[PDB]
């Protein structure tokens, strides 16, 4: 008799270990998520990772947005600009369009200053016009002057003087982002005081 | 201030123990560079004959002859190329670093038609890896045979060869060494050669006494050609070849005799010069996920030498199926002449074979069962592609085939599902399962087939990952009938009827949350069944059941996060079954009868049971299940 | 000896330099659109930089053409000086001009190489196999004639592969040997060993049958697997060497069996003859 | 006879170009050769301090600076080591493949304690890949300081240096091309420090004018600031592995491994013979998230030849099952390439690895011993232990024994094989198991009832790698491991439960076959036996095949072939308890009468309920589902 052979081993082999599975995105500020000033601090220093990196491939964003952002399983945040998914977010330069080319990396340090003021204070810029017609006025005139009162007790005080001087309206005075990894480095370093 | 200029010196004997020592990683490309030293002569001498045949009037042929020999435990390797002078043979094979071939090849620049496979000058001194002294017997067409002779100790000699006449060439007898005696077996040698070089393109011979006569003394010499037998058919134009032709190159290449499904020629001409030959083959390999295989597939050639075989830098892991030669004629190569020194020529070289490779499968998909046979095969790679190559998602996912309702026991493209779906239909409804049977008569999807809408099945596991990252086709998005929220056109009366039942139907929803609060997550009433009570639908966000199914059984997972992204089960319960109908009438008059949370509970479970789901120990439906059927035919 | 054209290669889609903070998918699309728009700037400006050259020569060739004409005819020297002068200034603009032009020249030697202007596409040629499928089992026709052949031709593969008992030494053999598996070898080796048994040669008889039966199993595999039998053979010494003990007893059943049936048909033979 | 010898030579031009353009496949290990001669230099100048200290009253400190400097296009490279005379400095720096540094060592005599990282004497010429003009300015001790100064151009020149004096040692000037500027940046100089010369003998500073001047009572951004953050950490494995603390070694995997939180357990230790290395083998407190992401790459074991990167872990220094074990091996004697970036023996990392691999399972073993830590280290990597259990088959007895599981008589606490073994009664010949899905689903199943009845242990494997672990392992100490969920299940008994058990089956046959026919294609053969006690019915497996979670687990891979998905599947042979009251009620409702729809409907519907306990999936569970509507319809009155 020849049997049935039991001849198994064919490809029972640990095949190739595959990736992916991801928490959420980045749009939770209306889903009121926040936590204690820890999980924000270590946010903020992976994207501000993320925006040096790109700085020093000499890519040009502009674009930096609450929609613009990705966290991961690993409590990593991956940055990247997953397209759609516009107001209030650009800069008076951008708007202006005097040079047709706005694409600078004050630009760029605006928007992040601006992306950590939403993230810190857990509200939208500027909350207090809704209106579409009333936005793009303070970018036309050149000077926007936001409030920063909503701050969470109980914080660093690094990111104050950071997000003050990230909005300001002098393209040759706002921070670069070498001394954005010195600040955040003496952000995690002031935590337990 | 005074300036006292120098020249750089070399120290003659470190430089040699350099080469002979920290040159070459691999001892067996000796036999690759002595046969492209060869391969060179024969070039020479017979770019010659081109002007002047009388240049050729010393033996017609051009060969390369391999003589094994273990009675004195050398290896000679004779060829009938140009030869040297003993000028030529002082300075080409003396001076370390200098290159008789480059000279030669710049010294033309008007009539270039050769490729001369060398540069560097110090390759010959690698026949030093395995010979403990060396022996060249040269004989020019312009001076007499001298035999160069070394023991690599920093001095060589030049005789006059009283011996044994050759016609012209050289004839390089190695003595090899205690150690390096393997390189005399048959076995060996033509590994070595079928290896490294098997597209030269002079013919590479043998030398063996193996064979009988009749049966006995095997005296005789086995001139076994056949170590350079497969001529490199990538160097012909691809007008000039048959399909023949490339099915005997493709069985060639494969050491296992099959015909191909489908063939690339292409070349690039540029700064980046190669000609390329991608060979789909006809059935997947037995292994070919198995990582166990490393990556072997297309191999890199400059000037027909083989230098590299595949790496993750020079074809993705999901093409690591096609098989093919890449060959350039300019490429930067390291010393030892098996890597590139720039590594990211590998990923340009790569950017144009996947392009290429894409292409190739485009237009086959022009021939329906061609391209059925391709996918039987290679579905799963193309997948693999959608999910991991992102800069070609848009092209890859045009090659996808799908079974879906409206087609039957065919696979139909998403294009063509897009062509045939309704107007007032604006997305792409697929249910991803277990089998083909199993997701066709399901609870999900027995509304949608019943107004009409086409429905994509997604059975292989493969299918979650692909539609992972497959958010939209053609710009109308694919969504799940699985998960909750399922989009449909609702005409008025249908959303009348739907407002009037969750008008209804709340009081048994409440209960339904009550009784199952830590199991579901929200119980609601949905039009998406028409012959089912219940099904469980997952939220928007998470898991699916199928896709959590799947994400459980790997082998290698982080079993920590399963519940950090595991379902959100949304019970939904349909109005117009019966079964619901008494439900609703039964917790109508008390809502704490056992019979109402014995029903409800067993509805939960047997819908985790229709969804895909499983229990968390089904040894509990089990015997609920028997306690209901002892009941039914009355045994207590 | 010479690889300076080979040192700057910007490709986008550069796998192996990514940031585990950036979205690799999201990340090569960044680069791409930065690669693209300085190609397109770089292009304009020696676009608009040829024009104002081949307008500048027309201007000079004008001018050239002019001061002639004033030089022809008399009474005009101070227009002839004033011509004159804006015809320097015109040579001064004109020779200011291939400035730039060296600037963009140098500025192209230091831009970076990339998949699209390393290489230009040649001639490509994709051209599709249509081959009959599946085999056909037949007792007579092709397969006696290629049965006839392969024991005219590879006697001695057969002979030697049946010698062998190792199973490693098999392995190694019939990865140099594989023409050996295949269904008709099969057939011969059962008459070979039927045969054998007749002459009663027992060291041979268990020396040819274990090896046949070794192949039966890889032909089994073979079919049970979907792939060719003379390809994975390699598999099968393998799969045994960390085979089940109930592998091994099912081979040895087998072995019985096959040794019980072969007896049997010698037996047969003999009392017939 | 007419033999005429000569020598050999060198055609020089050539030579260099090969050294510039073919030798190393990076530009960026120009400032590693230049690092190493910096070292060689130092150890040099201690080495002869150490006999006449006489000799080091030119200066004291012993330390590398790079000063790049932006405006200039140059990266200076500064040292205060030996230096070296006009001769050295024709010789040394001027002939290709000579190398004063292995005529130093050569020169030791019986006396060497020092290693130096220079053999070859082509290091040096590697500045040319981004300089295109090398400056060097030595000054030794006995001879005055001069300037050497090439462009690789076959040539160089060896001036008087009249200019700014300096007390001992090399100054290395690179004049940087036009386009290798991008070793200017702090960002590229430290990770090449960081990557190939970070474990440097001595104090490697990098200088920039970048400091924020203080200003108070403006934005003042230039000032030297002296960064010798390159090289803080010190290369621990040199010293012995008994005068280390465990903050020692923890502040070094931090350091090493960038980790928040120290090591968990750490193996030290050193082999001398032929081949000699250190090795410093570290285990993860927590794994990686993405610990088998093979895509990542591995970069997990460092191989370093005195104390400079040679190359990050391949599949040849470990096993893919060690990936988690961070470390570093650091070798004195190993023969190199030219570029020094791999080994000229790659059978040499066969032997490095037997000997990793043995001294981290004697890590494992060593810290079974503490309990309170071998969980933390257990519930972390129990994936790696049975995956090496799976893959490596010569280390598998002694991986057997560190592992620990789930069985009947623990609890929520894990038990080893040994401690099962250790409470095995004289009558029991086996360690019985079964693979689930959780472990509840098999804390509570129906094969295990009757076993636990008797008081025998169960091992609960409920992860997918335990069934790959055990059709791998199939004995222990003597003990083969028999699943539960299998057929041909055979529990001690006696006399009695053997002679009940044929009565049952000879009362049951009728039954049984009648059952295969209502079932004939959906089950092999229906069985009787003692597995069960208070269930009816479940499905065991065929004594050879896939049992129910293992096809469970092999149907649901990405990447497996859709091929061989009914070759290998369960032979599913139903088991009825002869003493439960559903299949004897209907043994008489079989013997009235063999063909009744009702018989009929209740066999189908108990071998679904046997297929949904025992792991099988239903074929088309929309029939069960409907099945079950139906009977809740008849049941209620509708
Ligand atoms: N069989 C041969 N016939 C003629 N000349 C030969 C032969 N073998 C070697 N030579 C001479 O030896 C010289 C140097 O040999 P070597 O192989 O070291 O250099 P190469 O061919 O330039 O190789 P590589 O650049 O790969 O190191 C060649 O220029 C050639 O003139
Ligand atoms: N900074 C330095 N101080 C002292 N001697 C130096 C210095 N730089 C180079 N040298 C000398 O120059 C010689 C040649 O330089 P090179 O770096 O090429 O050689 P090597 O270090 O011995 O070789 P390799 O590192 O390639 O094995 C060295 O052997 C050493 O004697
Ligand atoms: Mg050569
Ligand atoms: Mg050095």
């Amino acid at each position: 008799l020849l049997f049935m052979g039991y001849m198994t081993k064919d490809n029972l082999a640990v095949i190739t270990q595959w990736c992916e599975g991801s928490s959420l995105y980045k749009h939770l500020h209306v889903q009121e998520t926040k936590f204690q000033m820890f999980q924000l601090i270590d946010i903020a220093r992976q994207t501000a990772q993320g925006m040096d990196y790109l700085h020093a491939k000499n890519i040009i964003h502009r674009d930096m947005k609450s929609n613009n952002i990705f966290l991961h399983e690993g409590l990593t945040v991956k940055i990247g600009d997953f397209g759609l998914a516009s107001v209030l977010w650009m800069a008076p330069e951008v708007i202006r369009m005097q040079d047709n080319n706005p694409f600078s990396f004050q630009s760029d340090v605006y928007s992040y200053g601006i992306v950590l003021y939403e993230l810190m204070t857990g509200e939208l810029p500027y909350s207090h016009i809704n209106n579409r017609d009333q936005i793009i006025f303070m970018v036309g005139r050149g000077y926007a002057s936001p409030d920063l009162s909503k701050l969470y007790k109980n914080c660093p005080k690094a990111m104050k003087r950071l997000v003050a001087d990230c909005v300001k309206k002098v393209k040759e005075e706002r921070p670069l982002f070498p001394q954005i990894l010195s600040s955040i480095e003496l952000l995690q370093h002031s935590l337990p005081k | 201030e005074e300036v006292e200029t120098f020249a750089f010196q070399a120290e003659i004997a470190q430089l040699m123990s350099l080469i002979i020592n920290t040159f070459y990683s691999n001892k067996e490309i000796f036999l690759r560079e002595l046969i492209s030293n060869a391969s060179d002569a024969l070039d020479k001498i017979r770019y010659e004959s081109l002007t002047d045949p009388s240049k050729l009037d010393s033996g017609k042929e051009l060969k390369i002859d391999i003589i094994p020999n273990p009675q004195e435990r050398t290896l000679t390797l004779v060829d009938t190329g140009i030869g040297m002078t003993k000028a030529d043979l002082i300075n080409n094979l003396g001076t370390i670093a200098k290159s008789g071939t480059k000279a030669f090849m710049e010294a033309l620049q008007a009539g270039a038609d050769i490729s001369m496979i060398g540069q560097f000058g110090v390759g010959f001194y690698s026949a030093y890896l395995v010979a403990e002294k060396v022996v060249v017997i040269t004989k020019h067409n312009d001076d007499e045979q001298y035999a160069w002779e070394s023991s690599a100790g920093g001095s060589f000699t030049v005789r006059a060869d009283h011996g044994e006449p050759i016609g012209r060439g050289t004839k390089v007898i190695l003595h090899l060494k205690e150690d390096q005696t393997e390189y005399l077996e048959e076995r060996r040698v033509k590994e070595v050669v079928k290896k490294h070089s098997q597209f030269i393109g002079y013919p590479i011979t043998l030398y063996l006494e193996k064979e009988r006569e009749k049966k006995k003394i095997k005296e005789k010499y086995i001139d076994q050609e056949e170590l350079n037998k497969t001529k490199p058919i990538w160097t012909r134009n691809p007008d000039d070849i048959t399909q023949e032709e490339y099915g005997e190159f493709y069985k060639s290449l494969t050491n296992d005799w099959e015909d191909h499904l489908a063939v690339k020629h292409f070349s690039v001409e540029g700064q980046l010069e190669f000609r390329a030959l991608l060979f789909i083959p006809r059935r997947a390999p037995f292994d070919l996920f198995e990582n166990k295989k490393k990556k072997n597939n297309i191999k890199l050639y400059v000037r027909r030498v083989f230098i590299m075989d595949s790496c993750d830098e020079l074809i993705p892991e999901y093409l690591n199926f096609i098989r093919g030669v890449v060959d350039s004629e300019d490429l930067p190569l390291n010393i030892s002449r098996e890597m590139l020194q720039q590594s990211k020529i590998l990923k340009v070289i790569r950017k144009n074979i996947v392009k290429k490779c894409l292409e190739l499968f485009s237009e086959l998909a022009e021939d329906k069962e061609n391209y059925k046979k391709f996918y039987e095969a290679f579905s799963k790679n193309l997948k693999l592609g959608i999910h991991e190559d992102s800069t070609n998602r848009r092209r890859l996912s045009e090659l996808l085939r799908y079974h879906t309702s409206q087609s039957g026991d065919e696979m139909t493209s998403l294009s063509e599902y897009v062509s045939r779906m309704k107007e007032t239909q604006k997305s792409i409804y697929y249910i991803t399962g277990e089998s083909k049977e199993q997701v066709a008569n399901s609870a999900f999807v027995e509304r949608v087939r019943k107004r009409g809408f086409e429905v994509v099945y997604m059975t292989e596991p493969i299918d979650e990952y692909c539609v992972q990252q497959l958010k939209e086709f053609d710009g109308k998005s694919l969504v799940s009938v699985t998960k909750e929220g399922l989009e449909l056109p609702e005409d008025e009366e249908e959303k009348k009827k739907m407002e009037e039942s969750k008008a209804k139907f709340e009081n048994l929803c409440k209960l339904m949350k009550e009784i199952l609060d830590k199991k579901v997550e929200k119980v609601t009433i949905s039009n998406r069944l028409v012959s089912s009570p219940c099904c469980i639908v997952t939220s928007t966000y998470g898991w699916t059941a199928n896709m959590e199914r799947i994400m459980k059984a790997q082998a290698l997972r982080d079993n920590s996060t399963m519940g950090y992204m595991m379902a959100k089960k949304h019970l939904e319960i349909n109005p117009d079954h019966p079964i619901v109908e008494t439900l609703r009438q039964k917790a109508e008059a008390d809502k704490n009868d056992k019979a109402v949370k014995d029903l409800v509970v067993l509805l939960f479970e047997t819908a985790l049971l229709s969804s895909g789901f499983s229990l968390e120990d089904p040894q509990t439906h089990s015997n609920r299940i028997y306690r209901m059927i002892k009941l039914g035919l009355g045994i207590d | 000896v010479d690889y300076s054209v080979w040192d700057h290669i910007e490709v986008s889609d550069d796998e192996d330099e990514t940031h585990p903070n950036i979205d690799t998918a999201s990340l090569f699309r960044w680069r791409h659109q930065a690669r693209v728009e300085r190609m397109e700037q770089f292009q304009k400006e020696k676009e608009e930089l040829d024009r104002g050259c081949r307008e500048c020569k027309r201007k000079v060739a004008e001018c050239q053409r002019k001061l002639k004409e004033l030089e022809v005819a008399e009474g005009g020297k101070a227009e002839l000086e004033r011509l004159q002068a804006e015809a320097q200034q015109l040579r001064k603009e004109e020779r200011s001009w291939e400035q730039k032009l060296e600037e963009m020249r140098k500025k192209e030697k230091s831009m970076p190489w990339n998949v699209d202007t390393l290489s230009k596409d040649g001639f490509s040629k994709s051209m599709v196999n249509t081959k009959p499928e599946k085999t056909e089992e037949d007792s007579e026709e092709v397969r006696e004639q290629k049965h006839k052949t392969f024991v005219e031709k590879y006697e001695k593969q057969i002979k030697h592969f049946g010698m062998l008992r190792r199973w490693d030494d098999s392995q190694k053999y019939l990865s140099d040997n594989v023409h050996l598996v295949c269904e008709e070898t099969a057939n011969y080796l059962v008459i070979w060993c039927i045969d054998l048994e007749v002459e009663e040669k027992c060291a041979l008889m268990e020396q040819v049958a274990h090896q046949t039966i070794v192949m039966q199993f890889i032909l089994e595999l073979a079919k049970s697997l979907k792939v060719d039998p003379r390809a994975c053979f390699r598999q099968f010494f393998t799969k045994i060497k960390t085979a089940d003990r109930q592998y091994m007893e099912g081979f040895n059943d087998e072995l019985e069996a096959f040794k019980e049936r072969v007896r049997g048909r010698a037996k047969l033979r003999i009392e017939k003859a």
